[PDB]
């Protein structure tokens, strides 16, 4: 496998460019927030008398 | 169902063209078996990935037939080419044939998914319509590659009538004789001319550039739309 | 809209990028993919020629069957140069020879897939009645694209190759290799 790519440097490069392009597109789509949702969920019943 | 019927037909029309070039029932029965194997495979995938049988998936199958039959044709044709260049038994030929095109086949399945997969990434309303084709077609051609180096070579190994060195079929009497004798001769003129046009280079670059021009033109003038308005055999009248 | 429309131009950009990249890896070159990428317009010219002729629109159905034509065109291109390249590497043949020998080996299978597919979608372009609109759109585009892809390419691919080999040769060409 490394010997594979020691002979195929372009193929080596290519895989890199794809992974990068992929990440590039990821950076655009991805949400941005402070923390992930890490509080637990809650439900509240409200009544009035 | 009307689309379904077209699959069935296109398969039948394919099997006729095959008979023409391939000259023998068992040979042309090979790409004929491949196509529905894959198509049926794709219905399996769709179901897994949770899609449904809809107008776009159906056309997806339809369009898939081109990609499918080409994988099959490419494989069968190669073996047959080998058998005539180097006079070899079936099992031998396919065995060396598959060695010679296996790489290209898996390579191409990737290059192609590059042209179909991005479709799966349109956003909103527009997206889901295009996504259907994208998965279908991509799925269908994965199965196609898989099938082309699992089943096609097996069939190609067993079912192919052995062809002798130089037997290009020019010799057999009847219509198949003419077609083969014509194709052989036609082939030569094809390289005789390509031999010729290659000598120039220049004249054809502009020719190409013209095409690029025209394409750009015809494209910018041609209108756009989403989906056609089908005759549903029903309609409304409103009264105010 | 609303909420952003027109995203395709951007996707066909990464698409046209990833396609070169893969082909670059396939041929172990940056220069050879071009002699495959250049066949793209040879089928679009016919898809367009047809949809206008027959008075169609650039609709979802026209687009998808366009790609299908782009794919098959590309595939046949890919296999021709793959065959030409592997004839100046495994054997030791010249540019013109490697090209010629490849392109005749590849002619039968291409006519084979073209006729079978064009003929195969004929039911669509001829279709009337229910779902017709769809069937006609899909079928007309592909039909035209496949005709012009076939006829144009097989006289254009041989050129693309020998031209890009020559703009990117490194003085080790051209005569005849050995061994
Ligand atoms: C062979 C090569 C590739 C081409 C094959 C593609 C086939 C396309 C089929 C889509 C047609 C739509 O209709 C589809 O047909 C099947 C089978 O009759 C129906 O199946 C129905 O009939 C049977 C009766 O025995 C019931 O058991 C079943 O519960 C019921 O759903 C489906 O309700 C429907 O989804
Ligand atoms: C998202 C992460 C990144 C993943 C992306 C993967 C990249 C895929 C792009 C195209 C793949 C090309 O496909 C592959 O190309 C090489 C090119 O040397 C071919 O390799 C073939 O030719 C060479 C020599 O010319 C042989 O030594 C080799 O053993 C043979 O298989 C393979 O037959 C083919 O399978
Ligand atoms: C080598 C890789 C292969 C890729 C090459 C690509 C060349 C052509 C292939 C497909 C044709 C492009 O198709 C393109 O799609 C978009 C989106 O639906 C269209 O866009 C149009 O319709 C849609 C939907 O109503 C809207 O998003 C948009 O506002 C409008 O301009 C373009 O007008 C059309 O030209």
């Amino acid at each position: 496998m490394p010997n594979f790519f020691i002979d195929r440097p372009i193929f080596a490069w290519v895989i890199a460019i794809i992974i990068m392009l992929a990440g590039g597109l990821a950076i655009l789509k991805l949400p941005v927030a402070q923390y992930p949702t890490i509080a637990p969920p809650a439900v509240t019943i409200s009544a009035s008398y | 169902h009307e689309v379904v019927k077209t699959l069935v037909e296109a398969i039948i029309l394919v099997f006729l063209v095959m008979y023409l070039f391939l000259q023998n029932f068992r040979a042309t029965l090979i790409p004929t078996i491949a196509v529905p194997v894959v198509l049926l495979g794709t219905f399996a995938v769709l179901a897994a990935f949770g899609f449904s049988i809809n107008t776009l998936t159906m056309f997806g199958m339809v369009l898939a037939i081109g990609l499918l039959v080409d994988d099959a044709i490419v494989v069968v044709e190669n073996v047959e080419r080998v058998m005539a260049e180097e006079g070899l038994p079936p099992k031998e030929a396919t065995r060396k044939s598959m060695g010679q095109i296996q790489g290209a086949l898996v390579g191409i399945a990737m290059v192609l998914s590059a042209v179909f997969v991005p479709m799966a990434f349109f956003g909103g309303s527009t997206g889901a319509i295009y996504r259907q084709f994208s998965i279908t077609i991509v799925s269908a051609m994965a199965l196609s590659v898989l099938v082309a180096l699992i089943l096609t070579p097996a069939l190609c190994a067993t079912m192919l009538k052995p062809i002798a060195k130089g037997d290009h079929g020019e010799g057999k009497k009847g219509f198949f004789g003419w077609f083969n004798r014509m194709f052989e001769k036609s082939t030569h003129h094809y390289t005789d001319s390509v031999g010729g046009i290659l000598r120039s280079t220049g004249r054809y670059l502009v020719l190409y550039l013209i095409i690029v021009v025209g394409m750009a033109y015809l494209f910018v003038r041609l209108p756009s739309s989403f989906l056609p308005d089908e005759d549903q055999g029903v309609f409304m009248t409103m009264v105010q | 809209e609303r909420l952003s429309g027109n995203q395709a131009p951007s996707l066909y950009a990464i698409s046209l990028i990833v396609v070169f990249l893969c082909l670059a890896a396939l041929y172990e070159s940056w220069s050879i993919p071009f002699s495959v990428m250049l066949v793209v317009p040879l089928g679009v010219i016919g898809a367009l020629l047809a949809a206008t002729f027959r008075g169609l629109t650039n609709d979802v159905y026209f687009q998808v069957g366009l790609l299908t034509t782009i794919g098959l065109s590309a595939k046949n291109a890919i296999l021709i140069v793959e065959f030409a390249k592997d004839l100046m590497d495994k054997e030791g043949k010249g540019l013109i020879e490697a090209t010629l020998d490849a392109v005749r080996m590849r002619l039968r299978p291409i006519l084979m897939t073209s006729l079978a597919f064009i003929l195969g979608v004929m039911p669509l372009v001829i279709s009337t009645g229910a779902g017709s609109g769809a069937q006609n759109a899909v079928g007309t585009g592909v039909m035209g694209g496949m005709v012009t892809a076939t006829v144009l390419a097989i006289f254009f691919v041989p050129v693309f190759f020998v031209v890009v080999r020559r703009r990117f040769s490194r003085k080790n060409e051209d005569i005849e290799h050995s061994h």
